[PDB]
Parts: structure tokens; C-alpha cells; sequence
């Protein structure tokens, strides 16, 4: 049986191992400073795949292991190890949310393919308290044509906020605003004054477009804490560290 | 109308390295016949038609009546 | 691939197996279709592609550069009546221009206007032009894989770099300099099979430029301790100008992105690696990337030594360990830039020659053989056969010193290739008489072909016959500049010694592209001498040249037709390979011609530009050999 | 296949009222011949016109250099004509034949043509039929020639104008009441490309040149030829525009197709075998050139219909009894000759059907070994095979005991093999019965054909009827054919005196 | 004609099939390659694709090929190391195996 030769490959493991410890450690022009790496398992991470003596005559896919190793790399970066471009957290989360697994990733791809088949926005990313107001309209009583009246009243007051607002504050981020996001702030033009903030990301347009993706501005998030008695009646925001 | 396209043909899936020196940003695609399921409208339509030719599972039976109690 | 069709008809009753074709007088036939045209009562078929200067008359057993525009004389007098028989003709430049050729340069016109330059088409007011290469057009057709034919190569140099006319300039020759973006060839890559950047050098070189060697050695020696790397002595190889090579964006086909041109000799050293390589060399790698995106990988190469940096060759001779350290620097470079298909050496004088700064002894040749063998050994010791490199050196064609080069032992020691310098035979500033600086072919009366009439074929035959070396290991090419000579008399080849001669930038060394601008043309689908400057060709040696009487100024130069002659010969030989020296200053038409000479075939019916009409000869004449004239 | 047509010439089709040459020449000082034609008025007044005629050829060649021109080969050959007022200026005559009569052309080759008294003579191989109009008024094509639209009503439900829409595949299927795939399969446009055995090389092999861009076998050369005029521009699927599309119009073909489909619905089998059959029957009498059905065709139809319904005979077998048999196959499908022979491969070389230039009397050359292999494929004793060999050679009129390569004799042989075993008859039983029937030997070897005259010896069809029926009667009698032949005295023996 | 004639203009998208990236999910190589360039946008103390000594765009058919042989593939990966070990001291003659039997640190046991 092949099992007979199936030892040789473990021997070959050992061979490589010694070629590492014996030759690489003193002859590594790579990694010449760095040492440690005393044990076989180490480089399976540091520069190799999860390359283990486990064999058991188990059939395995190049595709799959390459992927898994890619995952290794990703995670070695996800957790702070050897300095990696640890991307912004939302991207990292997407990695664990979808690229964590084929079917996970695959489904993500599926959606990103779909022009529309079943996106059916009975709910959606988009929101304003309009949405809960709407729901309230939906859930009150029994449905009727008049219900939209209430929705438009919602609209009314919200658009009151839209129209007559001290659109005067905000912040400009880095120099990247030729390409990306920054933030904005405004206030009621009448006391007792109220304040809100939103943002916009210039990446949301085509490479050659000047029209922009309808995602556009974030909402005018109402300020929570009391704000009054400010010397000039003007206030300053800034954002850092995703706060 | 049941307008139909051709197959998600093989063309020739080509085994070749992956780089923008190979893949192209332009500044092509790599199928298998599976991107479908959309046709369900047509499908249900056709079924309905066949169940006009007959009936959606079997054909039923009628009901009767009564006298003076009526 | 290209494809074309024609058709013929007959009465329904008659079916010729042959392609019937309309009987007609000859007149400016052309193309691929059958022609049986009649002339001088004879009837003529060019069983090969037809060209507007080609004539069936001479063609009876001629009419193409290789064989008969064959004929019969079946025509009767009444055929000679129904058709008005031709008996002589001359093709003219057409009135239209079938293709654009080039674009003017504001700054070059300004240059001509400069009160120092004072350049004029006739050169009367100004013997030099310093014309910017930017005048040039892309000029590359496209071609089939054609794998069997010998490889194609071109030389490349730092003179691509700068023309401060791009930077205003206006006062000095380099401000009126030359240079081009490799983007040019990038537009349609795989233009060649191999390339060779110009000869670089080593620490300890002796020639004029050695102050550069000093500077770069200083930068290195300063960086090395800070890098935590060993210091270097003489014999270590030099890049000459890493800031040019990498600290660049203009002329190097890449966005100014990441072009830290501020970096230089004192600072580049960490970047001195292909991965890090910005600028020129990195771009070369990227071009190779595009190339492979197509396929047919280029032999990327360069060399070291050469005409102006050979000086230390003798000095390094007989210093075996420093020679070792040098080749160590070679393999180190390989590791730093494993992209390279190969690189080579440009020793030029086994026996002394060229610039006198190249001090030399006799033993030089022997020592050179020995060290060469040792290089081979070291190389083999480094390389994996799957990725092996194989080395070449040029040769000067100096009938004796080439022998002194001991090619036999070099071959026996695995030097795989040789590139014969086939140009500048005419040392115009010092040569006794005018001659063709690049003639492959032996003129009649070979009695004086020793320092003159130096038909490269002679050395070729020495190598083949007198040394048994297979042609595979030897390569030939052409250069894209002629010679210019004052007061020459075409009858005697005597000429005005020392008198200043034409060059845009290099007197006595007229620059091809600018010749196309000024003296020669093709806009009217022909080889067209222009501006009163004579287009001319000699039957003795198949020689080709140009002249102007008002200054008795002569120009010896290769041509599309003449490089055709060359490549055709080389192809018939099935040489090891073909290349062009100074490829930096041809639009590429000569490269397309080189493809033709290689028999390298185009892949489409469309063109960047035509090429056939470029093969009409110039003013025919017979020039006596130097021996013939003196005898 | 096989046939060279590089010197073929277009021929005036024996026209009583049209003029032009009818014979070919090796050479003449003639750019074009000329043709003169009787024009005809609608009210049958008579008119005439004249035209130029054109043998024409065309060819491809890459631009290159240092390579000689015209490395000639047989290649594309084509025809056209032209009219000009210089040919005739009588014009302006709606009242005198804007519409006019047909024009018709033969297509022939002129070559050595005699069994022994050889001389270069012409024989046709194709016909071409045309009708032409003087568009004096530029009238409607159905103002002129107006019957077709009525026909398109009564068997196309639709107008000539509507026919334009038919080019759309869906319009086609819809008027057809039938699935487009059926048409596509009729057109073989699928991946089901034709196939052919390695063991045959067709002569005149103008195939495989860098310019022989046509696929081989061609459809207008195999599988569905009838759906086209044996003509290069076979209709096919073409790229979508306003949806997927059909190659091109040929109302002529379209009727032929409509007809075929109608038949096919009664023929049950797929189209390709049907084509093979109808083609073979067309081939069975060269008198026709219209590739049309005939009474004999009908006879063959009923013949197969009955035969196969009775005894599961395959169309291939049937058509093979009628004519040569396929070395071709569809994709995956297997050639008939190979299945008959190279099915078994008990030898160093699979016998190529291009082989057989030999002589069957002696077992010597490997060709004799082939003869053995062929006989074994025919499941026969080689000695009885050699009983047949002279008989068939004689039917061919071949001489010197020689074997000849051609499948044709092999086919006659195979018929002779098959016909008896179709009823359990021995080869020689078939011989006996054939003699009993025809009063002659070898008719089953004789190549089938059709004739106007009553000649039961050549009506193989009713011959077959009588054969099988009367052999069944012999079965009812439970007797050997030889015994019966002696009874009829068609076989005879001496009566030498003795003790 | 008919009043208000029906007109479901399935306006001509010339509908044609589209590749799933899940098939050939390895195209994930694209994403990660981009992310690799992002990683490459860091201080020069990081090995990036040269941390990836193991792989190359082996963009080939492998619908099924599974075996434990990838272990051996890891030996071929060791091929790289031995090649530089040759670049430390030349050899090309299966010496990595042959020398496998010769030295310290390990026993350096018998080779294949």
C-alpha cells in the first residue's frame, strides 16, 4: 500500500525542518535578524500555510488550503501581529462576516451580483424616523387611504427642520475630501435651539462622474445633551478615531 | 411573453494567472451555467396554462342541495 | 494574420487552371494580385509582391531585389497595338501623402533660431541641430509570432534622459538635449526579442568619466555602514546614475506617482532593487509585464564595459580575487534584479585600440580568456539551469585583434554569443578617405580591405570557416546614424579632413530621425531625397548615401532598403540573431524593415505605415574601391 | 467528395429559345462568352435580350515577401452575367415583357468521358433555374410573379411581405407551431458537428488549406443537403439581432423545408436519416436534377415503411441497399462502413476503405488479408466470398480477377450478403432464388436504378416482394432452393449410362 | 388594431449570462491581492508577498484533485529553501535530498 511510502513524506517534513534550523537560521538572508522560530509549527504561521504533519491519507484541495492560508494571513493582520494594514474595522468585520467562509463569501457575492431578484425592501438600510413613523402608521388600527396624511405630517415637521436650519458648522477631513467623507452640523434658526449633524462621502460617485450616488448625506442626527449659553452661539465639532 | 436567451455557455474558461497585468481594470468573466432562477414568473405562467389544459392538482367534484329545509 | 483575395473570369466555356489575368501594358503595378503586364513587347510577371519603382524591363531576370520579374515575349505587334506598349518609365513621388510622418518641435525650431545654433536645413548657418527626438512618430506595424526566425534586439542608453528644452533651457547643448519616453515602444511592445542597456561600469575605472565612479563609490561607501553592509573596493559594479535610472517619471512611461527623484547616489542604495525600482528600470520590468500579458517574453539585458568605460579592463586583468569580487557584484546584482534575462560585458580591445585611456598589454587577451572562463564557472555555480544566463560579448571586426580575442577558447569555455559591431567603420574625422562605415558586403577588388572597405562578411567568414563557429553564437545588427564628411569628391573618396561635419548633436555623426526630418522623405510613398540633398547608392558594394554639393558634404548611411539588404542576407545565412545599435533614435520604421529583412511577417491587413516604397534604391553609381582608385 | 470540378463550366441548359455555348474548351481568346434570350410579355408577346457570360474564379493569399506568388491550387469558382443597353436598348415596355420567361443553366464538367474510346466530353452534374424581370415600372415582386403570395396564404397563411418576418427564429417556430430547437437540429447548428471515418480519403481534397476555412464535412455536403440546393450558403442560425436569427431567405428552400417537415411528421424519425434516404433515392436515378420527390420515391417510402415495420431493418441498411453508405457520423455517432467492418480490429492495420486495389483469386498480399477481414466482418467463409467475387467483378465489368478499392462493389457485395440473411437465406440460397426469379444470376449485385420500360428484371422492388413472399411459401413447403431449382430444371446434370 | 394595444417592452438588455465568483472563488485572490498592496503601504520591515514565499498565480483547472500529496507540495515549497541553500553553496544534483543524509542538526537521516 501507498501507506508504506506515506512515511517518506514525514521524513521529508523532518528534512525541511532541519534545513530550516540548520541552514536557514544561520543562512537566512531573510529573517537574518529575527530568530525564535524554534519549533516546526512556527513558520506555518510566520511565512507558511498551516502546514502540518497531519496526513491520515486525507484528500485535500490546493484551492482550499491556499484559501485557508490566505485566511491565516488575514487573521494574522486582523489581530495585531507583524504590522499589517489593519483596515478599518467595518472592512475587517465584512471579512469575518463573509470571507470567513466560502458560502458566506459566496452568498455575499450573490447579492453583489443581483441587480434585483429578491432584495424586496420590506425593510432596508435606509432610515429616518420617517421609517418608525411610517411603521406607526402601518400598525395603528386597520389600514386605510388616509394613513399617508400622518406620514406627510411627519414629513412636514422634518422638513421644517430641513428648511430653516443654521447650516453653519461641520468639519473638513484631512485632504481626502477630494475623494472621500467629512462632516456637517446645523441648528434651528429659532430658540430653544436644536442641533444636528450629518456627513457626506465623495467616494460615492463614478470615477468619471460628477453626479453622486443617492446614498449621499447621512441624516441630521439630533444632538442629545443640552447645548446653550455658548458665547457666540456657534459651536465646533471634530471627529477622530471613528468617534 | 416568455422571451428567452441562449445558454450560459462555457465560451472557454481560460486557466491563466491573476493580476491586473492579467485581469483588467480596463482603467473577462468566468462562468458556469447557474446564474438563473429568475425565470420563476414564466415557470408559474406555463404551469398555470397547463392547469388550464386541466387543473392545478386534480379536478374536483360538485355539491348538492335539499328540499323545503331549503 | 493579413489576408487578401483577387478573382478572375473567363467565358463559361473556358476554364484555365492557371490564374488568368488581364493582358496590359506595364504601368505602376503593385500588390499581390497576378500581373502579366506587357512592356517593350515582352510580357512580365513579378511572382512576388510588386512595388511602384519595380520595373519589369530590368525585371526580365531582375525586377525584385532577389530574383526575376520573369517574362516571355508572346505579344504580337497587334497586341503591342491594342495595348500601347511601354518601353521606359520612372516612378515619381505621389502628390498626396498616404500617411503622416512626424510632428514639429517648437523648441527645436527655437533651437535652430538660437544665435549660437543658427541651424538651417542646408546646415550653412549651423552645422548642428541638436534636434529633439520628440519630433518623432510611433511608427510600428504589427506582426505574427514567427517563432523560427532568429531573435531581434536593440540597444538602449541614458541619452533617453534629458533635453532641458522640456525645461526651458536654451543656452547649452544638453538644454537642447535629446531623450524619449519608453512609452513609445510600450504602445506596441514585443517590438524586439531582446534589449541591452548601455555599458555601465565598476569602481576603479580610469577614463574621463571616472569622477562619476568616484562620486557613486563615495555614496556607496557612505551608505554601506549605515545600511550595515560591507564596504566595496575597486571592481565592484556601478549603476552610473540611479537617480536617472529610478528617480524618474518623465521619459519612463509611468505616472509621477512615487517618483522620489530627490533620491540619488548618496541615498538610493536601499532602493537598489527591482521590487523597489522606480523610474526607468522598474518601468522596464513593467513593460515586460505587459509583454508577458501578451506572451513571447523579451530577453531583457544590458552590458558593462564598452567604448568609453573599458579603461579598467586591463587593470582588472590578473587581479583574480578582485575579478572574483566583481563577478560577485554581478551575481549580487542578479539577486537584486532577478528579472533580467541576462547581462553581459563590453570588453573591446584584446589588443589595444579605441580610446588610449584603455591601457592594454598583449597578455590582456589571454588573461581575458582566462577570467572569462572563470566568469562562466562562477555563473554556473550560481544559477539554476531552469533560469540560467548565457553571456555574449561584442567584437570589433578588427581583422587581427578579433583573432587576438581567442573566440575559440571562449566558446570552449561557454561564452555563448558574439555581437559584431557593424558600424562606424568610417572614422570620418581621421579616416583617409570616405567609405561606408557599416558595409557588410565586400566591394570589388578586395585588395585593400584592411583599414578600409571593411566588409563585415570577411570577419563573418573567418568565424564560420576559419574558426568553424556556428552562426548561432554570433549576431549582427545596424545603427541609426550615418557619417558626414566635408568637401568629399565622389570620384576619389578624398574629402576635407578635420573640417566640421554635420550632426544634430554629434558632428560627423548625422542623426537618423533628423535626417528624415531634413534630408530624406517618404511622405509621397517613396524613398525621397529632399531639400536639394542627393539620394544615392553605389553598385560596387550595394552602398547607400547622401550628398550636398555646396559644401561637398557627404553622408554614408543605412536605409530601410539597406537594412533590408542586410537582414535578407542575415536571414539567408540563418544567423544567430539580429539587433540594432543605438535603437534609441529610430521611429521604428527601420525596425519594421528589420522584420521584413528577417522575413518576419506582419499579422494584419492594417498598417501603422507602409514600407515597400522605402526600398527603391538611390541614385545609382559605381564607386571604385580605395584600392581601385589608388592603383 | 472525390469529384474534381476545377474545370467545370456553366452550360446553356439545352435551351430551345435561349442562345449561348453548351460545351467547354481548354482555352479560347474570350474574356466572356455571350448569351441571348427570348423575353416574353405578360400577354405572351415575344421579345429578346442578350447578356455576357462568365466562368469566374477567385483565390486568397496573404501579403508576405520573399515568397513566390500563385503556388496555384484548385480553388473557388463562380459565375455571373450582365446586361447593358449596349447589349440591347429596347426599353420602356411594360406592355412587352417587363415580366418575362425563365432562364436555365446546366453545370457540367468536360473531361475524358468514355469507357475505352476516350475523348474529352462534357457531362452535367448540376442544374440551376432562374426567372428574371425587366423592372420597367419597378412594380411589386408580387405584382409580377404574383402566384407565390396566394400560395403563401394557402400554405403559409401569410403574405409575401409577412415572409420577411419569417427570418426571425421565433416567427418561424410560431408559424411552424413547433419548437425552434427542432429547426436548429434540422440545421445541425448545435455542437453536434458532423464526423467522418478516418479510413476514407475523398479525391479532389480541396480541404484543410489555410484557406479551406469551410468545416468538413459540410452540411450542404452532408446530413441535410436537401434543405439547400446542394449549395454552399446553407441556411443556419445567425447572430441575434432583434433576437437570434436565421441565416437567409430562399422561398424556394422554404417550401422544400415546409414540405419536409410535413413529411417528417409522418416519417417519425429524425431528419438526418430521412435526408439520407431521400437523397439516396434521388441518387438512384440521375434523370432528375431537381432533387424532388417522384413516384419511385414514393415506392421506396412504402418499401422501407413496410420492410422495417416487419423486420426492424434500419434506414441505413435500406439506403445502403439502395446506394453507397455513410463513412460519416454525427458527433459521437459511428460510421457505417466501420461498423460493418472496422468494427472488428483483429489486425495490424484497420482496413482503409481507400484500400482494395488488388486481386481476390489468391491469398497473398495484405490486401488478401483485408479481403479475409472483410469476409469475416461479413461473417462468411472466404471461399464462398470468392464465389461471389467473380460474379460481382463481372457485374462491374472489372477484369483480370482484380480487386478494386471502391466501396461501390463492396456495397453490392454487402447487399448480396444481407438480402438472403434478411430471410435466413444462404448467400447461395439468395443466388438460387435470384436466378429462380430473374432467370439470371447477379442481379442483386447489379447496381439499382430506375427505368421507364417494364422490366421485372430491373424492378428490384417487386423483385424483393416476390422474393420474400415466395420464399416464405418455400418455407411453407419446407424445401431447399437447390432442390427446387433442379425441379424447375434451371439447374441440370448429366445421365451417363452405367451398371 | 386593438384599443390600448399591449406593450410589455422587455426593453432590450440583450440579456446574457454572468459569472458567479463563487465558482472560482479563488478570485478572492483579487480582493486579498488588493489588500496585500494595502499591507504593502507600510514601514519597510514587512515581507508581504515575500512573506508569501509559498504561492503564485497557479490559475488552473482543479475541479477535483484532492490527495494528501499537498504535504509533498510543501516539500516542493521547501524546494525554494534548498534552492537558496544552493545559493549559499551551489548544488543542483538532488543534493538537497542526498545531503539530507549527511549532517547535523538532526540525524540527517537516509533520504528517499
Amino acid at each position: 500500500s501507498n501507506s508504506i511510502e506515506a512515511k517518506l513524506q514525514e521524513d521529508l517534513r523532518d528534512a525541511l525542518v532541519d534545513y530550516y534550523l540548520g541552514q536557514i537560521v544561520p543562512n537566512s538572508k531573510d529573517f537574518t535578524n529575527l530568530r525564535s522560530t524554534i519549533k516546526n509549527v512556527d513558520d506555518l504561521y510566520d511565512h507558511l500555510l498551516l502546514d502540518t504533519q497531519v496526513s491520515a491519507k486525507v484528500i485535500t484541495s490546493r484551492l482550499s488550503l491556499v484559501t485557508q492560508s490566505v485566511q491565516q494571513y488575514i487573521n494574522r493582520i486582523a489581530l495585531n501581529l507583524e504590522p499589517g494594514l489593519s483596515i478599518n474595522q467595518q472592512e475587517a468585520t465584512d471579512w469575518e462576516e463573509f470571507a470567513n467562509r466560502y458560502g458566506y463569501w459566496a452568498a455575499n457575492q450573490q447579492l453583489r451580483m443581483f441587480p434585483e431578484i429578491y432584495v424586496d425592501p420590506t425593510l432596508r438600510l435606509t432610515k429616518t424616523e420617517f421609517f418608525f413613523q411610517l411603521e406607526s402608521a402601518l400598525n395603528q388600527g386597520k389600514l386605510t387611504d388616509d394613513v399617508a396624511q400622518k406620514a406627510v405630517l411627519g414629513y412636514l415637521n422634518n422638513f421644517e427642520e430641513v428648511s430653516n436650519l443654521e447650516i453653519i458648522a461641520g468639519y473638513q477631513d484631512g485632504i481626502d475630501i477630494e475623494n472621500d467623507k467629512t462632516y456637517f452640523v446645523a441648528r434651528t434658526r429659532m430658540q430653544p435651539y436644536r442641533y444636528f449633524w450629518r456627513s457626506l462621502d465623495a467616494s460615492q460617485r463614478n470615477a468619471n462622474s460628477q453626479e453622486l450616488y443617492p446614498t449621499a448625506w447621512s441624516e441630521w442626527k439630533a444632538i442629545s445633551v443640552p447645548l446653550e449659553n455658548v458665547a457666540n452661539g456657534i459651536v465646533r465639532p471634530i471627529m477622530m478615531d471613528n468617534r | 411573453l416568455g422571451r428567452r436567451p441562449d445558454v450560459q455557455l462555457t465560451s472557454f474558461w481560460q486557466p491563466l494567472t491573476l493580476e491586473d497585468a492579467s485581469y483588467k481594470t480596463d482603467s473577462d468573466i468566468f462562468m458556469y451555467p447557474m446564474n438563473n432562477e429568475l425565470r420563476g414568473l414564466w415557470d408559474r405562467i406555463e404551469n398555470r396554462i397547463y392547469n388550464l389544459r386541466h387543473n392545478l392538482t386534480l379536478d374536483g367534484k360538485e355539491i348538492n342541495m335539499d328540499l323545503y329545509d331549503s | 494574420v493579413n489576408k487578401y483575395t483577387y478573382t478572375s473570369s473567363k467565358a463559361m466555356s473556358d476554364i484555365s487552371d492557371v490564374i488568368g489575368e488581364p493582358l496590359a501594358a506595364w504601368d505602376s503595378q503593385v500588390g499581390g494580385r497576378v500581373f502579366n503586364v506587357i512592356f517593350d513587347g515582352k510580357v512580365y510577371t513579378n511572382t512576388y509582391w510588386v512595388e511602384r519603382w519595380q520595373v519589369p524591363g530590368i525585371g526580365s531576370s531582375d525586377g525584385n531585389p532577389h530574383n526575376a520579374w520573369k517574362f516571355v515575349r508572346a505579344a504580337t505587334a497587334d497586341e503591342i497595338n491594342k495595348i500601347g506598349n511601354p518601353t521606359t518609365a520612372d516612378v515619381k513621388p505621389t502628390e498626396n501623402i498616404p500617411s503622416p510622418i512626424l510632428v514639429e518641435d517648437k523648441y527645436t525650431e527655437e533651437t535652430y533660431s538660437r544665435p549660437d545654433v543658427n541651424f538651417k536645413e542646408d546646415g550653412s548657418q549651423g552645422n548642428l541641430s541638436y534636434t529633439a527626438t520628440r519630433v518623432c512618430a510611433p511608427m510600428y506595424n504589427h506582426y505574427v509570432g514567427d517563432k523560427t526566425k532568429p531573435k531581434l534586439s536593440a540597444y538602449i542608453t541614458d541619452w533617453c534622459q534629458y533635453d532641458a528644452r522640456l525645461d526651458g533651457g536654451g543656452s547649452k547643448e544638453e538644454e537642447r538635449g535629446r531623450g524619449f519616453d519608453l512609452a513609445t515602444l510600450m504602445q506596441n511592445p514585443a517590438t524586439y526579442d531582446r534589449l541591452i542597456f548601455s555599458f555601465l561600469g565598476i569602481c576603479g575605472d580610469i577614463g574621463n568619466k571616472s569622477k562619476k565612479v568616484q562620486e557613486v563609490w563615495d555614496g556607496w561607501n557612505a551608505q554601506a555602514p549605515s545600511l550595515g553592509l560591507p564596504q566595496i573596493g575597486k571592481g565592484h559594479i556601478v549603476p552610473l546614475d540611479p537617480y536617472g535610472d529610478l528617480g524618474t517619471a518623465r521619459n519612463v512611461g509611468l505616472p509621477p506617482e512615487s517618483a522620489d527623484t530627490s533620491i540619488e547616489s548618496g541615498t538610493f542604495l536601499p532602493y537598489y532593487q527591482q521590487n523597489r525600482a522606480a523610474g526607468l528600470l522598474g518601468g522596464l520590468r513593467e513593460l515586460q509585464k505587459k509583454a508577458h500579458a501578451m506572451g513571447h517574453k523579451l530577453d531583457l539585458a544590458f552590458s558593462i564595459g564598452g567604448w568609453s568605460l573599458s579603461s579598467y579592463f586591463s587593470a582588472l586583468a590578473e587581479n583574480p580575487d578582485e575579478r572574483r569580487v566583481f563577478v560577485a557584484s554581478v551575481v549580487d546584482f542578479f539577486v537584486r534584479f532577478p528579472m533580467f534575462s541576462c547581462v553581459d560585458i563590453d570588453w573591446e580591445y584584446p589588443g589595444g585600440g579605441g580610446d588610449e585611456g584603455n591601457i592594454s598589454s598583449d597578455k590582456d587577451g589571454e588573461n581575458y580568456v582566462l577570467l572569462i572562463k572563470e566568469l562562466r564557472s562562477a555563473l554556473d555555480s550560481r544559477f539554476g539551469y531552469s533560469n540560467r544566463k548565457e553571456i555574449s560579448i561584442a567584437c570589433s571586426g578588427v581583422k587581427a585583434k578579433l583573432k587576438k580575442s581567442n573566440i575559440d577558447q571562449l566558446v570552449a569555455n561557454g561564452l555563448d554569443n558574439i555581437y559584431l559591431m557593424s558600424y562606424d567603420f568610417f572614422g570620418t574625422i581621421w579616416a583617409d578617405y570616405i567609405g561606408h562605415h557599416t558595409n557588410l558586403y565586400s566591394p570589388k577588388d578586395p585588395g585593400e580591405q584592411e583599414l578600409f572597405d571593411l566588409s563585415a562578411e570577411a570577419a563573418i567568414d573567418y568565424l564560420h570557416n576559419e574558426l568553424g563557429i556556428p552562426m548561432e553564437k554570433i549576431h549582427l545588427g545596424y545603427a541609426n546614424y550615418g557619417r558626414s564628411a566635408v568637401g568629399g569628391d565622389l570620384t576619389t573618396r578624398q574629402y576635407t579632413k578635420n573640417g566640421p561635419a554635420l550632426g544634430t548633436m554629434e558632428n560627423g555623426a548625422p542623426e537618423f530621425f533628423d535626417i528624415v526630418k531634413n534630408y530624406m522623405d517618404a511622405e509621397h510613398s517613396l524613398s525621397m531625397g529632399k531639400n536639394g540633398f542627393v539620394l544615392m547608392t553605389d553598385t560596387n558594394a550595394d552602398a547607400d548615401f547622401l550628398f550636398s554639393e555646396a559644401k561637398g558634404h557627404f553622408i554614408s548611411l543605412d536605409t530601410p532598403r539597406t537594412v533590408k539588404q542586410k537582414g535578407e542576407y542575415a536571414a539567408k545565412n540563418k544567423l544567430g540573431g539580429v539587433f540594432s545599435w543605438s535603437g534609441d533614435q529610430d521611429c521604428g520604421l527601420l525596425a519594421n524593415a528589420a522584420r521584413e529583412g528577417l522575413g518576419y511577417v506582419a499579422d494584419s491587413n492594417q498598417e501603422t505605415i507602409d514600407m515597400g516604397p522605402l526600398y527603391n534604391p538611390g541614385k545609382e553609381i559605381y564607386l571604385k574601391s580605395i584600392s581601385e582608385i589608388k592603383s | 467528395a472525390e469529384k474534381d470540378l476545377s474545370r467545370h463550366g456553366y452550360i446553356v441548359k439545352a435551351a430551345d429559345n435561349i442562345k449561348g455555348p453548351t460545351q467547354l474548351v481548354e482555352h479560347s481568346d474570350a474574356s466572356y462568352d455571350v448569351i441571348e434570350l427570348t423575353c416574353t410579355n405578360q400577354a405572351k408577346e415575344t421579345i429578346t435580350v442578350k447578356l455576357r457570360g462568365e466562368n469566374i474564379i477567385t483565390y486568397q493569399r496573404t501579403k508576405a515577401r520573399m515568397v513566390p506568388f500563385d503556388n496555384s491550387s484548385p480553388f473557388s469558382r463562380q459565375l455571373k452575367l450582365t446586361f447593358v443597353a449596349e447589349d440591347n436598348p429596347s426599353l420602356g415596355n411594360l406592355d412587352k415583357g417587363p415580366y418575362f420567361a425563365n432562364m436555365d443553366i446546366y453545370a457540367a464538367e468536360w473531361v475524358r468521358e468514355n469507357v475505352s474510346s476516350e475523348t474529352m466530353v462534357s457531362r452535367p452534374f448540376l442544374t440551376m433555374t432562374y426567372r428574371i424581370a425587366i423592372a420597367k415600372a419597378g412594380a411589386s415582386l408580387e405584382e409580377l410573379q404574383p402566384e407565390a403570395d396566394a400560395f403563401f396564404i394557402n400554405n403559409f397563411g401569410l403574405s409575401a411581405e409577412d415572409s420577411s418576418q419569417l427570418v426571425k427564429l421565433v416567427a418561424f417556430g410560431d408559424q411552424t407551431g413547433s419548437k425552434a430547437e427542432e429547426i436548429e437540429s434540422l440545421l445541425s447548428c448545435g455542437e453536434n458537428l458532423p464526423i467522418v471515418s478516418p479510413n476514407v480519403i475523398f479525391a479532389n481534397p480541396i480541404f484543410g488549406s489555410y484557406f479551406n476555412d469551410e468545416p468538413f464535412p459540410a452540411p450542404y455536403h452532408f446530413g441535410g443537403v436537401y434543405i439547400n440546393a446542394h449549395q454552399r450558403n446553407a441556411m443556419t442560425i445567425i447572430r441575434a439581432e432583434g433576437g437570434r436569427e436565421i441565416q437567409s431567405l430562399s422561398n424556394f428552400r422554404l417550401e422544400r423545408l415546409n414540405r419536409f417537415i410535413r413529411l417528417q411528421r409522418w416519417l417519425d424519425l429524425p431528419s438526418h436519416q430521412l435526408d439520407l434516404l431521400l437523397t439516396s433515392v434521388m441518387q438512384a436515378d440521375a434523370d432528375n436534377s431537381q432533387q424532388e420527390i417522384t413516384e419511385p420515391v414514393l415506392k421506396s417510402l412504402g418499401l422501407f415503411r413496410h420492410l422495417n415495420l416487419q423486420y426492424k431493418i434500419t434506414p441505413e441498411i435500406f439506403s445502403s441497399w439502395l446506394y453507397q453508405l455513410t463513412p460519416f457520423a454525427v458527433s459521437g455517432e459511428i460510421a457505417f462502413f466501420d461498423r460493418i467492418f472496422n468494427r472488428e480490429q483483429l489486425f495490424d492495420q484497420p482496413f482503409i476503405l481507400d484500400g482494395g486495389s488488388f486481386t481476390y483469386l489468391d491469398a497473398k498480399g495484405s490486401d488478401a488479408k483485408s479481403v479475409k477481414q472483410l469476409c469475416a466482418g461479413l461473417n462468411i467463409s472466404a471461399v464462398t466470398f470468392q464465389f461471389i467475387a467473380p460474379l460481382v467483378q463481372s457485374a462491374l465489368g472489372l477484369e483480370a480477377g482484380t480487386l478494386v478499392r471502391s466501396f461501390e462493389v463492396v456495397s453490392s457485395l454487402y447487399r448480396l450478403v444481407s438480402i438472403p440473411q434478411t430471410f435466413g437465406l444462404s448467400t447461395e440460397d439468395g443466388l438460387i432464388l435470384m436466378n429462380i426469379l430473374t432467370d439470371e444470376m447477379g442481379y442483386l449485385a447489379k447496381q439499382p436504378a430506375f427505368d421507364d420500360k417494364q422490366t421485372q428484371d430491373k424492378d428490384f422492388l417487386s423483385i424483393i416482394l416476390k422474393m420474400e413472399a415466395l420464399s416464405a411459401w418455400l418455407t411453407k413447403n419446407n424445401l431447399t432452393p437447390a432442390s427446387l431449382a433442379l425441379l424447375l430444371g434451371v439447374t441440370r446434370l448429366a445421365v451417363v449410362p452405367t451398371n | 388594431l386593438f384599443p390600448e394595444p399591449w406593450d410589455n417592452f422587455c426593453r432590450p438588455g440583450a440579456i446574457e449570462a454572468l459569472d458567479s465568483p463563487a465558482s472560482y472563488l479563488l478570485d478572492l485572490y483579487k480582493f486579498i491581492q488588493s489588500v496585500e498592496l494595502d499591507g504593502s503601504n507600510q514601514a519597510r520591515k514587512l515581507e508581504t508577498r515575500r512573506a508569501d514565499i509559498p504561492k503564485l498565480s497557479l490559475d488552473n483547472d482543479a475541479l477535483y484533485k484532492e490527495v494528501t500529496a499537498l504535504s509533498i507540495v510543501n516539500d516542493v515549497l521547501s524546494g525554494s529553501a534548498r534552492e537558496y541553500i544552493d545559493q549559499s553553496g551551489q548544488a543542483d544534483k538532488a543534493v538537497n535530498q542526498i545531503l539530507g543524509d549527511t549532517h547535523f542538526p538532526f540525524t540527517l537521516p537516509y533520504s528517499l
